[PDB]
DNA sequence: TAATGCGAGCGCTCGCATTAGATTTTG
């Protein structure tokens, strides 16, 4: 059965749709219902090529295939004599089902001639073309230092940590990637200038910015008076402090006016805790004042229209640097993932003097629907693309679209959830005139206290301006899962307050054994222990990672965490490229070196410096050579060296005639390096590390780069910037997703958030577009800029509502428990802080307080005390607090030198002696021709060359005549002129070749006892070819062992039967005349060979005999037989 | 060779083209070119059959059947003028 | 190719192989872009490193030992362009730079006159080719043929003549139909260039026995008994349809109703699909294994196709078997399928041996693998391998006669290299041990930047005692003209003048100079607020110089004369007599932490400041106390304030951000004198203060003279206890909590490796510490 | 960036200046 809201989602249609698909929804499989009705139903069916799906993996696009398929006969069984789902079957593979990039590809191959695109144009990877863009960037910066324009240093000096000049093009990069998110880049770019054109008579209350200044001083003042009035309530000088507040609230809409005002005016428990209070009033007040106050509203402008020819200037770098970036991609053939959806965009619309194509008339012809999962992930470009592609004004129209706000996390990539959220609230949950929005609450995944932890905690923590969205019902999780009921599921916190992960990370290993040891069974199926596979432990951040694993292995079974970078710190790494390096260039002390000592050479400290002594003043490299050469043979760190130098040349040769992957693979086959790395700790790893360099190395030679010396930059560009087994499974939170683990462990959540976003001289906002500080270079002063303050209020509560997300998607990845993880260091103190916020009623916490917001903990804590205000604490959530203080052998010996001392003791041996029997062939060429590129055996250009033709090339024409020439009587001079020029005419003599035969020397064999015998034969035939099979020594007399046949292939110039028996004929153009009495001999065994394979061929296959061979020669006419 | 040849013709007579005007620069064009009077050849269809064939599909409209002829027309001078220099000599 | 290579299989495959690769199509490649891309030096030793420019009968040996060192030298002097055509260390240095780019250059530059010269096709395609002749490339490619057959490979030897052939023949075409028209590089070699991509090598001929590797489409086959199929994935198999060609499939399907009838292409090819996966699955008569890979080359899932599904269609009660790297998750007998080969054998049972002391129980068929291999000849090799298992980096720490010759007879220290070993004794030995040197490069890196400010420092006193003036007579506009020429007579001949190569850098000049001439403005102010006067100036300390060697007896032979580099000694007279203070001038913030200098990482200025104060004695004739050791922070600060600021205040402001930072001495006086500006409150100049009774406040970072001595004494015990580590020959490998790190090869997971720890200490803590010593 | 110190002015306040202390997420 289906829910009325899957049913909804499932069959309802004309119009856009828009599905709020919460966690565990089941989405998935009510998608491909929708689709499986309109392709296989009765009424009106349609082919599945007609339908666009959208999916944000190529994996989930496949998986989306298979249930398509399973479902599609599934039907065809129940109507088996369906044509059209039959059908069906075979589009699956030709259907548009994909990532929005790997549709956009299939869009820029068909229309690439619409736009200027290189068809077989290649996508460069994210790193390349970043390697592409620091190149066109100082060829750019240069031009402009030397172009010594004014504006431009004065952008320099201003944004340049001077003494460096490196800062900037971040900056030109950060902006120009910035650009790229909008439908129209450029445009975009120019709209900067147009809030820093202002004047000191402008109204700061009505330009755009201002509007989150507005709000921040909303709640500041606010949440001083409410911050204040406890004081009140604890029980005259609060009401001094708090009459002067309302009096700034009284003002809260004009600037100036708070500009004159708030600059100016501004038990020992409860008692000395009631001063804080007060504190608290004085500090956010006074925040307030640094902020916005320090300095006249008329001022702030002058400093804003003061800093306009610089953002014209920043601006102008920018668009200069993208069409030169754009150039040197062309140049290439190279498209970025970014060029991928602008190059589409570019297609679907061709604007005249905005209209969609016709290339996006097509789409919206062939797409009868379209489907886009991830919605909320969805960013502005792709949108437009999506409108461009969908037919139909929303009214009406077929874009159908799935997702959960929620659940987006990720707005560092530019994706905007607002896309996803001004549609829902456009939309009514009827489809009246309207775009129909569907809500699926229930949770047929996870178990209740799950959705109820869940529930009750963002019921307090996500709305507003925090959470961007109303937490409310329609919105709340519900339970659809058949769980059967049992205990010990309840959600734990464990309190625990360098050394702060190894407390934290110890704490989360021991409930994990507690789960072992006790049994505690995950569950018409059947109930099973934790197989320590089914526990999962999220982190946001992966900087303890690899602290976590380790003592998590410490005891017990080992942690498996999918590591990105320190892979260039790796030992395997390093010494890998130090062998690449000194490949590369020897001349290098520190990479020799590296080798040297590394377990692949081996050397002693003493050994390395003993070195040294042979030479102190030449590169560590000759110091080395130096010893060998004087060096005694029977030295151990000699041989240690002369190996290793004997590689070192091969190597060298090695890579000048293979590439770069394989010289690779070749040092690790010669070195054995990747083998014996799998042989020490974490060496499963390493050797993956080991062989992912070659997998680099691979994507390498694919790129717009060659050679060694590239492959070295190029990873040291990576280096310098960017870079079933059952086991405890260790990973980000973003990296969770539709992933799920009936346990699950989220830690570090006693720490802070990453603001550090917040911190620089500028900032990026698709809405506000550039912010910056006030920067004098000749002054040597700075300020921030009020629009950079309001960019960063703004930045703080969506950096803040987005960290909420990653919170939500934590929890809902779990099946049946949940375990959190936090740190702090005074326990009590803290609760009293979570106290002070848990008071206000309503369920959802103080809009404030959730801003200043700094770890997780501060917004689980107050959220979670008010628990254990009636239907709060009433509410069906189990939750269980610990608050921790934080303080609570032969074999191997053997192997070491020699063996130890098994049921397969007899098998092995023998599998390790074994050879091939027929080994000897294996290298032997099958067809072997005597003279088809299946068998075997200083030319100057012709515009070069000399005019005529060689001793070669006239032999083959002469050889050509005599196979042509009429065997039924003997020719004259002028009747073989006669063919040589028939042969001419029907081109099987080339006009060179045709005047470099000699008349006479073809005749002349006529004239012969052996002609005149060929002229009268009663059979005759030319240019005979045959293939001869012959036992493999015959030939090769090297290889005596193994009797298979291979094939010898010739042409038998001409054979002649006579009333005395079968002979063979050959001419040969050999050079004879220079008597031909001693050329004889020599002529008859440089063919003696070659004529008995022939008469060998003969008689072996036809069964027939030869008796009698000849040889003709055009050097005087010459005749021998054999 | 062809694609060299090619790239010459698609150089002079680059400005008669309907509608690869603009993907005449491109040298990934001159392959797709090659590839296109192989198959031509090898199902027996002469530059007088293309040409044939890309008028057509010209003034009879259905949009993409115009584009069509259009690109068969654009493909019929390079193939007519390949023949022409390749007539009887190549 | 490379697995089948380990494993031994003979083999055959369809495809022919690219020529990308052979040293003629990248000598050729190369070549054009050293004179198009105007001589760029790694263009060059592409070229070069071909070796077809080498030169006759020289031995290739020494020939790629110059070639190696020529390129060296060219990364770090940024040579390009123009710069290619235009005494016993040296000599026998330069006369082989010479010499090595004397036949580099003259093959490779005639030939752009030649390539620039040409017009049209036929020319520049002769041209090329006379490259190719003038340098023997037939004769060197043909001897290279030879080593290849010598080897055991004939196969490669084939494609070097081969490669030949192609090239002369894609010139012949080339001048055959665009011969005699008219062009220039950039389009002429985009035609080479694509050339290049479209050269293929013979087809590898069959052997009698092997296996038979080739595709799903073409490819053709008889008498099979077994095939396997790879690549049974999604998206692969039934392979998608392909989107190529000049004709669309609705362009074709729609040709097909008008009666012309083309190749497929389209959707028909997908129809074909299962005809081809027909005839693939039908055509071994004894066994058919279909695969497919679960992960990605990158590590991206993949999906079974469709067919696999089918598959377990027609064969439901079929179980599909596991191919993985990791045979512990296999049974025994499957786990006897490794053993294959030695080499293959080994690198599984080093695996294996790793995983079982990890306390897994491992498969017999391992144990009696590894008895077998420890049973041979190689034993040794295995034995190597499989030392593997127990692996910890390990220093051997060096002998008596290493350590005696190696860092010689007397040690002559220097405290940057105490700071170096007492930074890790491993870098120590690395360094002045071993001489080891890093790639110099083009870069102007961070450290010689300061070397310019000294030297620009030191070259503007000596302007001003010409003048007869003084910091203090400076005005304003001195300072800016005085910095200027400063730079002017320095930049040029510093870092092989970088500052000349580019534009950028040309900017970083006034910049440098900028910042010297806001420095110098900050002096002149100190020195109308200071009464601390210049003593001495770059005093000579060690070595040759002013001072004599400061030297160390230590047990065993212990020999250490250490050398150095006293910035500034400023000499105030007070009450008290004599005083003496050390200035340094730094880019850094802060110039000294206690705590770091415990552990004998920071022996800078406390060294100098002792040598300073013991000599003032003998050396002026008098006794000094120390006053203390001062940082001064040469840059041109930004100021960030919220207040509105009048150039007045400003002008405090950045005059501040000067505000030097050290350890003072804990009296009145000093402090007056280092700033008599000072009466109450804090002082910009120094960091410290006075209450209004007299006493300076505790903010204030000076200690008494006993605090000093102490730490002073300190110092003299770690270069004792640190200089016979040294000559005891210890190599010990200890960061704490580098260019030698790859040297270094340290490992936190593989043990006996260990970060000494280094805890943060409140100054008073460790002035506690070190008074426990004695 | 807060966040303690340390001085004053007058158990409260400001104001100056240095110190500490942690820091990413890539379907």
């Amino acid at each position: 059965t289906w829910t009325d809201d899957q049913w909804n989602a499932i069959v309802s249609t004309g119009q856009d749709i828009l599905v709020a698909a919460a966690a565990g929804s089941g989405k998935t499989a009510v998608l491909v219902e929708r689709m499986i009705r309109k392709i296989t139903a009765e009424e009106n069916p349609i082919d599945v090529d007609r339908l666009l799906v959208v999916t944000f993996t190529n994996a989930s696009a496949a998986e989306m295939k298979h249930r398509i398929a399973e479902a599609l006969e599934k039907e065809l069984v129940q109507r088996p004599g369906s044509l059209h789902i039959r059908r069906q079957l075979s589009l699956l593979n030709r259907a548009s089902i994909s990532t929005l990039h790997s549709f956009c590809l299939q869009v820029l191959k068909k229309y690439y001639y619409l736009i200027d695109l290189d068809p077989g144009f290649r996508i460069a990877d994210q790193t390349e073309g970043e390697l592409i863009g620091d190149e066109v960037l100082d060829e750019l910066f240069e031009d402009e230092y030397a172009k010594g324009e004014k504006a431009f240093f004065e952008l320099v000096d201003r944004y340049t940590t001077d003494r460096h000049d490196l800062d900037l093009q971040f900056l030109v990069k950060q902006v120009y990637e910035y650009s790229r998110s909008h439908p129209n880049p450029e445009a975009w770019l120019e709209s900067f200038v147009h809030l820093y054109d202002v004047s000191e008579k402008s109204a700061i209350e009505e330009l755009p910015f201002y509007q989150y200044v507005k709000e921040d001083i909303a709640m500041v003042l606010n949440g001083a008076k409410e911050k204040l009035l406890r004081a009140l309530e604890l029980t005259d000088n609060f009401l001094d402090d708090l009459a002067q507040i309302d009096e700034l609230i009284q003002h809260q809409d004009d600037f100036s006016e708070l500009y004159k005002r708030v600059p100016a005016v501004s038990d020992p428990a409860l008692l000395d805790e009631a001063t804080d209070l007060r504190n608290g009033a004085k500090k956010l007040l006074e925040k307030l004042k640094t902020d916005y106050f320090t300095r006249s509203p008329e001022q702030h402008l002058k400093s804003l229209a003061e800093m306009k020819p610089v953002i014209e200037t920043l601006v102008q770098l920018v668009i200069s640097y993208g069409k030169r970036f754009e150039a040197a991609k062309q140049e290439k053939s190279i498209i970025d993932f970014s060029d991928l959806e602008h190059y589409c965009l570019a297609i679907l619309t061709a604007e005249n003097d905005r209209e969609p194509s016709e290339a996006a008339r097509f789409y919206q012809e062939q797409f009868h629907e379209v489907l886009v999962d991830e919605y909320q992930d969805t960013n502005l470009v792709q949108e437009s693309i999506l409108q461009l592609v969908t037919s139909g004004p929303e009214e009406t129209g077929n874009l159908f679209m799935v997702g959960d706000v929620k659940q987006s996390i990720y707005r560092f990539r530019l994706a905007e959830p607002l896309l996803f959220l001004s549609k829902y609230k456009r939309f009514t949950e009827s489809g009246e005139g309207t775009g129909r929005k569907i809500d699926l609450n229930k949770n047929f995944r996870s178990r209740a206290d799950i959705l109820d932890s869940t529930n009750f905690l963002f019921k307090q923590l996500m709305g507003g301006k925090i959470g961007e969205v109303d937490y409310d019902e329609q919105a709340e999780l519900k339970l659809g899962a058949a769980y059967p009921d049992n205990d010990e599921t309840e959600t734990e916190l464990l309190l625990i307050d360098l050394e702060t992960v190894q407390f934290e990370a110890k704490a989360i290993a021991k409930e994990i054994r507690k789960l072992i040891s006790s049994p505690f069974k995950v569950y018409k199926k059947t109930h099973r222990n934790i197989q320590y596979r089914d526990i999962v432990i999220l982190l946001r951040s992966m900087p303890w990672a690899p602290q976590i694993m380790e003592e998590l292995r410490a005891q017990g079974i080992p942690v498996y965490a999918n590591l990105t970078s320190g892979y260039f710190e790796a030992v395997e790494v390093a010494v890998a490229l130090s062998v690449l390096k000194v490949i590369d260039n020897p001349y290098q002390d520190i990479p020799l070196a590296s080798v040297l000592r590394s377990p692949i050479v081996g050397a002693d400290e003493n050994e390395l410096s003993l070195i040294r002594l042979e030479n102190k003043k030449a590169p560590y490299y000759e110091a080395m050579k130096d010893y060998l050469a004087a060096g005694d043979r029977s030295d151990e760190l000699y041989q240690k060296l002369n190996t290793f130098y004997g590689h070192l040349q091969k190597w060298r040769a090695f890579s000048k005639n293979h590439s770069v992957s394989e010289l690779i693979w070749e040092v690790y086959r010669d070195t054995k390096y990747m083998d014996y790395v799998g042989g020490m700790p974490g060496g499963k790893q390493r050797q993956a590390n080991l062989r992912v360099l070659y997998d680099r190395a691979r994507q390498y030679e694919s790129t717009a780069f060659r050679g060694l010396f590239r492959f070295l930059r190029f990873i040291e560009r990576m280096q310098e910037r960017g870079d079933q087994e059952d086991v405890v499974r260790l990973m980000t939170i973003h990296s969770s997703k539709g992933l799920e683990f009936p346990v699950v462990f989220v830690a570090g959540l006693g720490r802070n958030f990453n603001m550090m976003d917040l911190n620089k001289s500028y900032l990026l906002d698709k809405e506000l577009g550039f912010g910056t500080k006030y920067i004098h270079p000749q002054l040597r002063i700075s300020y921030p800029t009020l629009p950079l303050i309001a960019m960063k209020k703004k930045m703080r509560r969506e950096l803040l509502s987005e960290e909420l997300r990653v919170l939500y998607v934590a929890l809902t990845r779990a099946k049946e428990k949940l375990f959190l993880i936090g740190s702090c260091k005074d326990h009590q103190k803290q609760l009293a802080k979570w106290q002070a916020s848990a008071s206000q009623t309503d369920w959802l916490l103080p809009e404030f307080d959730r801003y200043q917001a700094r770890t997780y903990l501060d917004f689980i804590g107050p959220a979670l005390a008010r628990h254990r205000h009636a239907d709060i604490s009433g509410h069906p959530a189990r939750f269980a607090v610990q608050m921790i203080h934080s303080y609570d052998s032969e074999r191997l010996e053997a192997i070491r030198r020699g063996e130890p001392v098994f049921a397969f003791d007899e098998k092995a041996r023998e599998q390790l002696s074994w050879t091939y029997p027929h080994q000897e062939v294996t290298q032997i060429r099958t067809k072997q021709s005597v003279s088809d590129e299946y068998s075997g055996r200083y030319r100057r250009p012709a515009f070069m060359m000399k005019k005529g033709l060689t001793a070669a090339e006239k032999g083959t024409a002469m050889h050509t005549v005599m196979q042509h020439i009429p065997l039924s009587h003997v020719p004259s001079i002028e009747e073989a002129e006669q063919t040589v020029h028939r042969l001419y005419e029907k081109e099987l003599l080339t006009e060179e070749q045709k005047d470099a035969i000699d008349i006479e020397e073809i005749v002349q064999f006529f004239h012969t006892e052996i002609g005149g015998q060929l002229i009268g034969a009663k059979w005759k035939d030319r240019e005979i070819p045959f293939s001869l099979a012959l036992p493999a020594k015959e030939i090769y007399p090297d290889a005596h062992e193994a009797d298979e046949p291979l094939l010898v292939q010739g042409i038998i110039d001409c054979l002649y039967e006579t009333e005395d028996g079968l002979y063979l004929l050959a001419y040969k153009s050999d050079r004879i005349e220079g008597g031909f009495e001693g050329a004889a001999p020599i002529l008859k065994k440089r063919y003696e060979t070659q004529i008995q394979l022939y008469t060998k061929a003969v008689e072996q296959i036809a069964k027939t005999k030869v008796k009698g061979c000849a040889l003709y020669f055009f050097d005087g006419g010459h005749i021998l037989t054999l | 060779g062809v694609q060299m040849l090619l790239r010459k013709l698609i150089e002079e007579h680059k400005q008669e083209f309907k509608v690869y005007q603009k993907a005449s620069d491109k040298s990934g064009f001159t392959a797709q070119v090659e590839r296109m009077l192989t198959e031509f050849k090898r199902y027996c269809l002469e530059p007088e059959d293309i040409r044939r064939m890309a008028e057509s599909g010209t003034a009879s409209e259905y949009r993409g059947e115009r584009v069509l002829s259009e690109k068969l027309h654009d493909l019929s001078i390079l193939y007519q003028q390949m023949e022409k220099s390749l007539a009887d000599q190549y | 190719k490379e697995v089948f290579a380990d494993y031994e299989i003979p083999y055959f495959i369809d495809g022919k192989a690219s020529m990308l690769n052979h040293p003629l199509i990248e000598f050729i490649r190369s070549s054009l872009d050293v004179l198009k891309g105007n001589w760029r030096y790694e263009a060059v030793f592409r070229c070069v490193k071909t070796e077809l420019l080498f030169p006759l009968n020289e031995p290739k040996a020494k020939v790629r030992e110059q070639v190696d060192q020529l390129e060296n030298y060219c990364i770090a002097y940024g040579i390009k362009g123009d710069r290619w055509t235009k005494t016993d260390q040296e000599i026998e240095m330069e006369n082989m730079l010479n010499d090595t780019r004397d036949w580099i250059v003259p093959p490779l530059f005639q030939l752009q006159k030649r390539m620039k010269k040409a017009k049209t096709v036929q020319e520049k395609a002769e041209a090329l080719y006379r490259y190719l002749e003038e340098t023997d490339v037939p004769l060197k490619l043909d001897q290279e043929r030879q080593r290849a057959e010598d080897d055991g490979r004939i196969i490669e030897a084939q494609q070097h003549q081969q490669a030949w052939d192609a090239v002369i023949q894609l010139l012949e075409e080339f001048v055959e139909m665009m011969g005699d028209d008219e062009i220039s590089l950039d389009l002429f070699q985009q035609m080479i260039e694509a050339g290049a991509e479209s050269l293929t090598f013979s087809l590898i001929p069959p052997a009698l026995d092997q296996v038979f590797v080739g595709n799903m489409d073409l490819s053709r086959m008889y008498g099979t008994s077994c095939t396997f199929v790879l690549g049974a994935n999604d998206g692969v198999l039934p392979a998608r349809p392909d989107e190529n060609g000049v004709l669309s499939d609705d362009d074709r399907e729609w040709l097909k109703t008008i009666g012309v009838e083309l190749s497929s292409g389209g959707r028909e090819r997908l129809l074909d699909e299962h005809f081809l996966i027909y005839m693939a699955f039908s055509s071994p008569s004894d066994r058919l294994y279909v695969s497919y890979p679960i992960a990605d080359a990158e590590g991206k899932t993949l999906l079974p196709s469709m067919i696999v599904k089918r598959l377990e269609e027609l064969f439901p009660h079929h179980k599909e078997r596991l191919l993985t790297n990791e045979p512990e998750q296999v049974s025994d007998e499957e786990q006897l399928m490794y053993v294959v080969n030695k080499s293959v054998a080994q690198s599984f049972t080093a695996s294996q041996l790793r995983l079982w002391t990890r306390e897994y129980d491992i498969s017999d068929v391992w144990w009696s693998t590894y008895n077998v291999l420890m049973s041979e000849q190689d034993r040794l090799q295995s034995k190597k391998l499989f030392s593997s298992l127990f692996f910890r980096n390990e220093v051997k720490q060096l002998e008596r006669s290493v350590s005696r010759q190696l860092y010689g007879e007397r040690i002559q220290g220097s405290v940057s290299r105490m700071e170096t070993f007492n930074a890790c004794p491993f870098s120590h030995f690395a360094s002045h041990g071993l001489h080891l040197k890093e790639r110099q490069f083009f870069k102007l890196e961070a450290p010689d930047i300061g070397q310019l400010f000294h030297s620009s420092l030191k070259l503007i006193s000596d302007r001003l005692r010409d003048e007869k003036l003084d910091w203090r007579d400076l005005t304003k506009e001195q300072c800016e003209l005085f910095s200027y020429d400063a730079v002017e007579r320095l930049a040029p001949k510093l870092q092989k003048e970088i500052l000349l190569s580019s534009n950028r850098h040309y900017y970083v000049k006034e910049k440098l100079q900028k910042i010297v001439t806001r420095v110098s403005g900050i002096l002149s102010e100190h020195a109308k607020a200071s009464g601390f006067v210049p003593i001495g100036l770059e005093l000579g300390f060690g070595g040759k110089g002013p001072l004599p060697p400061l030297t160390f007896q230590l047990k065993n032979g212990c020999t250490m004369e250490l050398v150095g580099r006293i910035d500034r000694v400023d000499k105030a007279e007070s009450s008290k007599g004599l005083l003496l203070r050390i200035v340094a001038y730094k880019s850094s913030d802060k110039g000294l932490d206690l705590a770091e200098v415990y552990y004998g990482l920071a022996l800078q200025m406390l060294t100098y400041l002792d040598l300073s104060i013991t000599h003032s004695a003998d050396w002026l004739g008098m006794r000094a106390t120390p006053a203390g050791v001062l940082y001064f922070h040469i840059h041109d600060p930004m100021i960030q304030s919220n207040l509105p600021l009048g150039l007045d205040e400003i002008e405090q402001e950045i005059f501040k951000k000067f505000k030097m930072k050290g350890l003072l001495l804990g009296d009145q006086e000093v402090v007056r004198l280092m700033d008599t500006t000072l009466q109450e409150g804090r002082s910009n100049i120094i960091n410290a203060g006075l209450k209004k009774d007299g006493s300076l406040r505790s903010d204030s970072a000076a200690v008494g003279e006993k605090e000093f001595d102490l730490l002073t004494k300190h110092v003299r015990r770690t270069f004792q206890e640190a200089g016979e580590q040294i000559t005891d020959g210890r190599v010990s490998i200890e960061p704490y909590k580098c260019a030698f790190k790859s040297v270094c090869q340290f490992d936190e997971s593989l043990e006996e490796n260990e970060y000494r720890p280094l805890k943060a200490e409140k100054d008073k803590t460790i002035l506690e510490w070190i008074k426990k010593e004695a």
